């Protein structure tokens, strides 16, 4: 035979990206994975004859895997895979070598053994008989899902003896910075690091390495370091300056300030002010904690703080992490829900539409809304300022439905079908380490998909200080109205001093005493009456309104919130209480 | 064979158990100052009166479905010459954190996989060659020989192992997947390994509890010779590690 | 080791951080059963604060020193010492007759018997079965019924002093207190069913609204903990743990401060060693 | 699993209170009933249950269209509750005597239990009456 299919993949996807402490590290990891995938794809496309199926290589952030329709003699086929594996390995090695040399620092020992064993490649051809696309694709995907079970790895060398990294816990620290504990010592290698060769610098000595590339006693592996010094990697696409988690929470305040002051903008975009500092000065503290340039850098930070305090621009310390993935993708791509003989065209159509949606998502999400860490195909992951979360969620869902689903309605086997996605957002304090936030976000996203066989639901959660969360699961639509719409309406009413939030605490206190162990109070009349009474009591009268119109607004407003419908469709009562509590919390963290 | 019973989501690796068991011995014999006969032969984690075994990864899903071996017809970069594949096409999601039939798993080992229903807190250990006090609380009892009753056979892994090459017996040769582990010969035909674990001492990569190895009888061995040369016998690469209890394997 | 039982004198509130629930400053709770508890990082901190502030002379081993010795405290317990988490054993609830009654579930008593057995104590009587009361109980109206809060429970009194409930009450009275509280504790100890116990400890905690709401444990609560042992007192050698435990038992003052808001008198407690 | 006894009583109090509120709203003078149900707890606090219910009996009017019918309805409804709620403390008396007569031949402990029971019922009765009637 002469025609073959293809499927390329890189194994570590979730764990590798998760291992991060600063948003820059996460962005760098996603960028590295995308770059390797694009390198392999470009090598294949521009050398042999083939056409790509799943990811449009022209995109900006391709996923970890891709396919194609390659035609070659079977005898030579095995060679191509070896070529791709060698090319990817060489690219990884080159990026590491460039990263070390970029800072003109003598390379430590052990790098080549901690950067060339942390990735994997795999591929699985399959004969193609151009008569049943369904069978060939099903066979290929089954074989590809089975082949990955045989995980082969090479043992670490006997040289492994270290103190970890504070990011991983599975490798020898090959970098360090001398904290304030000791003024200066070579004993640090003797006792603290317990190792022979890990190049270090003194806390006072900052000439070879700038502040961005280490801090205090921060250990880093080979990979951890390669994943942070990529600014000098020499790849044009990389964006040199990426906002940090702390900066994202300041998106709104800066935007509000710019509308009132013009000259202040020059410093704002200069990236010459510590972002986390202004939070310290808010809590009545000194700047001695974080040594800085002091070339008027602290002066500029103090000026910004004084200006924002003067203009009365309140900002909060919480941010949000949101991610969403398409549901039931396997069935959709598998042709089980597509016309009998139109799968091959559907693949290309869906790939084009998903590329268009990815470009639209990239274009829409920008400051002060947030930043998109990576958005490609169905997947997505980004940060949102807490004052725009619901608008962003609704906009993304509506755009997906308008740009990917409705245009493809013709191909659907039954017109009643739909292609939707579930989402999950976790709020957290900026001080919290990012890895736990990411893992909790993944957990809530995977849970929200289990509401029912139809999926089409979203979850919101708050990561408390102790380390537990309270979540709420809801459908996207409740009788032709987005639930986030009702959440936004309640938040807007509470913030504008038109409805006090005493109808949430009172309801929590009243309805807790009747809830069973799991929580199901199945008497409708009592709960409906309680909701109506408490809501109608909670309203307030504005100074402009009279004593006659108030009785009209008080009745029209209660007909918009639709609390009864939320309760009917809430699949439980504690879920409804948690929904209200999260709405109140969000309304609090905003200006009101 | 004094099987301890300690009291309080992951059963710690055998490395930690060795340190705790050794430390207790010295706390009561302070004069000893400046243990070599302590050898482990299995670690179990039961929160239920029956001891609980991990769910093998070769079985995939409320119920379990059994896999089968099939020489693939594809061109791939896999090291093994064969790969598991379900007999009938379906949605196959590998069970994660699954615990095999707490006692009925023996049917699983025996080949009776009728219905391996399993869930979607105290620790137990096996010791010998030392004496410790009769009483995280802990206790000490006695037992004679109790254990999981037993031209090719699988090889479960109930405790983490630390090989040399990393995922194959040091005897096994990468050239053709040929070698002899613990005298009894073999040849590699497939595998199913979970996400490796990382575990002063030098870090190492370990095969997780649940890995299944398939082999073929290399030569002419007495059924007793093989039947006893591997079952419940710690299989590892370094003899020192073997004592610590890395590689608890069944047949 | 040595079981030392903490008893509250004013409402006790240990900061649990923050929440997005009803109460805006909850108290620490067990992560899977909601029983209240005190974090060791706070108990040990408070005990050290008491020690670093006290000033007296004790006799341990052979010599004699003053517990204010920075070295002695720095070495014995912490700057890493030869010397757990707090647990709730009794809880007060309002009753129509008797003003208040103490209630404890069988699960907590089983945990208690497990905890004590390490120290060698042997109570010698089987723990009482659920839904029982002492022989001389004063909480009974109409004979077979008690009314805690605004609800009715059915309970059977122990006919003779031999029973489990009476023996437990007598032992608690004798061991717990070094007169009115001793006389009462031997009569008012009810043992409710386990499930009903969780409701009281979750919806019966004081909540003072100063606008936001805090939360405190009620006064007259009884908690227990475990203290185990293993230069100035170096001596010939530390004979088993007899040195560190001796220092600890000798030095333990009678009044300690725990938790936050201590500037307004909250968080005072009494410490006694079993 | 079975519900704790702490909630099997609240789930009965609320249901009975709602039923009483609806039955009150049915009659021709629902406004008077709603007004009256909001005064009894204060009267109990200030005077005592026995005097309060004697006074309630005093104003009872036979006809169903008279402004005082609400007091008769309240008497009957609070008589029904005491039969079941205390779990047999005062059941033996109400079977053959008017409720007020029974409520003056009790000791102190039964008196205080009955007082708490009635206040607990009314906290729900008035809560629903405030809602279902405007
Ligand atoms: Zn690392």
């Amino acid at each position: 035979e002469n025609k073959f299919l293809f499927l390329f993949t890189i194994t570590p996807v979730q764990s590798f990206i998760n291992q991060a402490r600063k948003a820059q590290d996460l962005y760098a990891g996603s960028f590295m994975l995308s770059h390797f995938s694009k390198a392999a794809a470009n090598k294949l496309k521009m050398e042999f004859d083939c056409e790509i199926i799943f990811p449009d290589i022209a995109n900006n952030s391709i996923p970890n895997r891709f396919a194609a329709v390659v035609n070659v003699n079977e005898n030579e086929a095995q060679a191509v895979g070896d070529s791709l594996q060698k090319a990817v390995e060489a690219e990884i090695k080159r990026i590491g070598d460039s990263v070390i040399n970029g800072l003109k620092i003598n390379k430590p020992n052990g790098f080549d053994e901690q950067l060339s064993s942390y990735f994997t490649v795999s591929y699985l051809f399959v004969p193609y008989n151009e008569d049943d696309y369904k069978q060939c694709y099903s066979e290929l995907e089954s074989l590809m899902g089975a082949i990955k079970s045989v995980r082969a790895f090479s043992q670490y060398p006997d040289s492994e003896r270290g103190r970890k990294c504070s990011i991983c816990g599975e490798r020898n620290v090959k970098f360090y910075r001398m904290a304030e504990n000791e003024k200066d010592i070579e004993r640090i290698k003797k006792l603290k690091l317990f190792s022979n060769d890990v190049y270090a610098v003194k806390n006072s000595d900052y000439r070879e390495l700038g502040p961005r590339y280490l801090q205090a006693g921060e250990g880093l592996c080979g990979v951890c370091f390669t994943k942070r010094g990529l600014d000098r990697a020499g790849i044009p696409e990389y964006k040199a300056k990426f906002p940090s988690t702390s900066k994202i929470a300041l998106f709104d305040a800066f935007k509000q300030l710019r509308e009132k002051r013009g000259d202040l903008g020059t410093i704002i975009d200069s990236d010459n002010y510590e972002p986390q500092g202004i939070f310290a000065l808010k809590n009545n503290k000194n700047l001695d904690d974080f040594p800085e340039l002091s070339e008027m850098e602290k002066k500029n930070t103090r000026e910004l703080y004084e200006a924002m305090e003067d203009y009365k621009i309140s900002y909060s310390p919480y941010y949000a992490v949101m991610l969403f993935d398409g549901d039931s993708m396997g069935e959709w791509l598998s042709g089980n829900k597509i016309k009998d003989e139109k799968l091959k065209e559907f693949h290309k159509e869906l790939t084009k539409k998903l590329g268009e949606f990815a470009n639209a998502v990239r274009d829409t999400i920008k400051e002060p809304l947030g930043v998109t860490v990576y958005a490609g195909g169905e997947d997505f992951l980004g940060f949102f300022n807490i004052k725009y979360l619901l608008e962003g969620m609704k906009h993304l869902r509506n755009k997906f439905n308008e740009l990917v689903n409705l245009p493809l309605k013709d191909f659907y086997a039954d017109n009643t079908y739909n292609m939707t996605f579930s989402a999950g957002a976790v709020i957290a304090h900026i001080k919290t380490p990012l890895s736990e936030v990411l893992n909790w976000a993944r957990k809530v996203e995977q849970e929200a998909k289990d509401i029912d066989d139809t999926k089409d639901a979203f979850a919101i959660a708050v990561l408390k200080h102790s380390g537990e969360i309270e979540k709420t699961v809801f459908k996207w639509r409740v009788n032709d109205t987005y639930t986030t719409d009702l959440m936004s309406k309640i938040v807007t009413e509470i913030n504008n001093d038109r409805l006090s939030n005493t109808f949430i605490k009172k309801l929590n206190q009243e309805l807790i005493k009747l809830l069973d162990k799991d929580g199901n109070y199945r008497d409708d009349n009592i709960i409906k009456a309680e909701i109506k009474r408490l809501l109608m009591r909670s309203f307030m009268k504005t100074k402009d309104e009279d004593e006659d119109a108030f009785k009209k607004r008080k009745a029209e407003t209660a007909k918009e919130l639709q609390l009864h419908n939320l309760l009917i469709h809430s699949n439980g009562v504690r879920n409804f209480l948690n929904f209200l509590n999260i709405t109140d919390f969000i309304a609090r963290q905003a200006k009101g | 064979m004094k099987r301890i019973t300690i009291n309080a989501i992951s059963l710690p690796y055998p490395s930690m158990i060795y340190g705790v068991l050794r430390s207790l011995y010295f706390s009561h014999n302070i004069s000893m100052l400046k243990t070599r006969n302590l050898k482990i032969k299995g670690i179990y984690l039961k929160r239920a009166s029956d001891l609980l075994f991990p769910v093998p990864m070769d079985c995939v899903v409320e119920k379990l479905i059994p896999l089968m071996p099939v020489k693939a017809q594809c061109i791939s970069n896999c090291k093994t010459s064969a790969v598991l594949r379900p007999e009938k096409g379906e949605q196959i999601e590998s069970a994660e954190d699954g615990w095999i039939d707490k006692a009925a798993m023996e049917e699983y080992l025996n080949g009776i996989y009728e219905n391996m229903s399993y869930s979607k807190t105290t620790i137990v250990v096996d010791i010998d060659g030392l004496e410790i006090p009769d009483a995280a609380s802990f206790k000490a009892i006695d037992i004679d020989e109790t254990s999981i009753l037993q031209e090719k056979i699988k090889l479960y892994i109930a405790t983490p192992a630390i090989f040399k090459k990393g995922w194959l017996p040091q005897t096994i040769d990468d050239r053709d997947l040929e070698g002899e582990i613990n005298g009894i010969g073999l040849k590699l035909i497939t595998a199913a390994i979970g996400r490796p674990l990382y575990v002063p001492k030098p870090m190492k990569r370990a095969v997780p509890a649940g890995s299944v190895y398939y082999f073929e009888i290399h030569g002419q061995y007495s059924n007793e010779q093989i039947i006893n040369a591997l079952h419940d016998k710690a299989i590892s690469d370094r003899e020192q590690d073997r004592q610590q209890g890395f590689g608890i394997a069944y047949v | 080791a040595r079981p030392f039982f903490i008893i509250c004198e004013t409402p006790l509130h240990c900061g649990s951080g923050n929440d997005i629930g009803n109460v805006d400053l909850p108290i620490q709770r067990e992560r899977h059963t909601d029983f209240p508890k005190i974090e060791a990082s706070s108990l040990k901190g408070g005990i050290r604060e008491a020690f670093e502030e006290a000033d007296k002379d004790i006799k341990v081993g052979s010599l004699t020193i003053n517990i204010s010795d920075k070295s002695t405290i720095s070495l014995a317990f912490g700057p890493a010492g030869a010397l757990t988490d707090a647990r709730i054993l009794l809880f007060p609830v309002k009753s129509m007759k008797g003003v208040f009654a103490w209630v404890t579930c069988p699960q907590v008593l089983e945990r208690f018997k497990s905890d004590l057995n390490l120290c060698g104590v042997n109570l010698g009587f089987e723990m009482p079965q659920a839904n029982t009361a002492p022989k001389d109980c004063s909480l009974f109206i109409n004979g077979n019924k008690i009314v805690l809060e605004e609800y009715t429970f059915e309970i059977a009194r122990d006919r003779d002093e031999s029973g489990n409930c009476t023996s437990l009450a007598n032992w608690l009275s004798e061991n717990l207190f070094l007169q009115f509280w001793k006389e009462k504790i031997k009569k008012d100890i009810v043992v409710i069913s386990d499930d009903e116990f969780r409701d009281f400890v979750t919806l019966s905690t004081e909540v003072i609204t100063r606008l936001f709401t805090e939360e405190y444990l009620p006064t007259d609560t009884v908690l227990y903990s475990l203290a185990l042992t293993t230069g100035i007192f170096k001596q010939d050698s530390a004979n088993e743990e007899d040195m560190v435990m001796e220092f600890f038992t000798t030095g333990l003052p009678e009044i300690i401060q725990l938790g936050g808001n201590a500037t307004i008198g909250k968080g005072i407690a009494r410490v006694k060693i079993l | 699993n079975n519900l704790t006894i702490q909630k099997s009583i609240e789930r009965q109090r609320a249901a009975f209170a709602y039923k009483c509120a609806e039955a009150g709203k049915s009659i021709t003078k629902s406004k008077e009933y709603k007004a009256y149900v909001k005064n009894i707890p204060m009267l109990i606090k200030t005077n005592g249950i026995g005097a309060t219910f004697a006074f309630v009996k005093a104003k009872s009017e036979a006809d169903v269209d008279k402004s005082g019918y609400a007091y008769k309805l309240i008497y009957e409804q609070t008589t029904e509750w005491l039969k079941q709620e205390p779990k047999g403390l005062i059941y033996e008396k109400l079977n053959n005597t008017d409720m007020v007569k029974a409520l003056v031949e009790l000791d102190s402990d039964k008196y205080r239990a009955v007082t708490n029971e009635v206040l607990a019922l009314f906290v729900w009765l008035k809560r629903f009456a405030e809602g279902l009637i405007e």
